[PDB]
């Protein structure tokens, strides 16, 4: 069986993270940036689902 | 088809059938890489060539005394290949792509992309034209293919404990108190117990006096151009593999650019270390 082609991606960035790492103080909430980038240069993905996922 | 030939050969007469005994212009790319944002900068670079100015007073114009040449890119293409792939991939500044030339002339663009064991493949296309006499124009569509080939993060000597500042660039009005976050990653084994400290103290100079001066200034601004509010913090407890926050807090008092600032350095109350974090930080006091 051959498929057509399929793209990837890499996770270029994160805005306020240093290798995947960062703390909470227990109460308080922040957010930030995940800058992703499509590494193919024909195909375009049309779909995009996250699920967050926790250690317990 | 041997028997259908051998019975078309022509016997010979008196014989038995059967006897049982016997390149106006010249370029190329100075790309450049930026670890400080993960970017490289491929710029290509196209000048008239010395075969243009020889061919100026040859066949062109060879009556006139100087003549120059009039070239106009009808376009420059920058793409990038993956197989029978192909993208084009735009400049940073606007380029007017109808861009009409003359003799010794050269052309930059330079083309921004993202950055380990993957090179790319770009192909570089120009299109052009010489406009010799209003009427008539002879075109040149060449191309070609070729490949993209070519501090802030500061680590532990002898341990695996990692630090940043949260905000290495920052720009504030001298004399306002302002602070920067210094994220102390720890996974190496155990907790630590190290201490941050600022030394405000003009390091003695080890060379002609125009380089001791400049040298003795340079420690001079490093020992009294910024303080520490929180000198001889002691960082509470880091457990391994875990992450603290060293919010310091600072103020200056000497307008300037502490780029990689020295002084703020870190020592490990476990081994001794000296390991210098200041080079994770460039103030700018105005």
């Amino acid at each position: 069986k051959i498929l057509p082609e399929q793209p990837q991606l890499e996770l270029l960035s994160t805005s306020k993270m240093t290798r995947n790492s960062w703390m909470m103080l227990d109460g308080t909430k922040t957010d930030f940036h995940i800058t992703v980038r499509n590494k193919s240069l024909s195909c375009a993905i049309n779909h995009i689902k996250i699920i967050p996922m926790n250690n317990i | 088809t041997l028997d259908k030939y051998s019975s078309e050969e022509i016997l010979p007469s008196f014989e038995p059938v059967y006897s049982w005994s016997s390149s106006l212009l010249n370029m190329r790319l100075r790309n450049i890489s930026l670890k400080s944002e993960h970017c490289i900068l491929s710029s290509l670079d196209f000048q008239t060539s010395k075969a243009s100015e020889q061919l100026t007073k040859k066949f062109i114009y060879p009556q006139e005394h100087n003549s120059f040449l009039k070239l106009n890119f009808q376009e420059i293409s920058y793409k990038l290949i993956d197989g029978t792939s192909q993208i084009e991939l735009d400049p940073i500044c606007p380029l007017k792509v109808p861009l009409t030339a003359f003799s010794y002339d050269s052309i930059s663009a330079t083309f921004k992309l993202v950055l380990s064991t993957q090179p790319h493949r770009v192909k570089i296309t120009l299109a052009y034209e010489l406009e010799l006499h209003p009427n008539l124009k002879l075109p040149v569509r060449t191309s070609w293919e070729t490949e993209v080939t070519l501090t802030s993060l500061v680590n532990s000597k002898l341990s695996n404990v990692k630090f940043k500042f949260i905000n290495s660039n920052i720009k504030v009005i001298k004399g306002e108190k302002f602070t920067m976050r210094l994220q102390i990653i720890n996974s190496s084994s155990s907790p630590l117990d190290l201490v941050v400290y600022y030394n405000n103290t003009i390091n003695p100079i080890p060379l002609t006096l125009e380089n001791q001066y400049q040298l003795h200034n340079k420690y001079r601004k490093i020992a009294e151009g910024i303080i520490l509010l929180s000198n001889d913090y002691k960082i509470p407890v880091v457990p391994p593999r875990e992450t603290y926050f060293a919010d310091l807090r600072f103020i200056g008092i000497m307008s300037g650019y502490y780029g990689t600032l020295s002084g703020l350095k870190v020592l490990d109350l476990n081994t001794n270390e000296l390991i210098e974090v200041g080079n994770g930080a460039s103030v700018l006091i105005q």
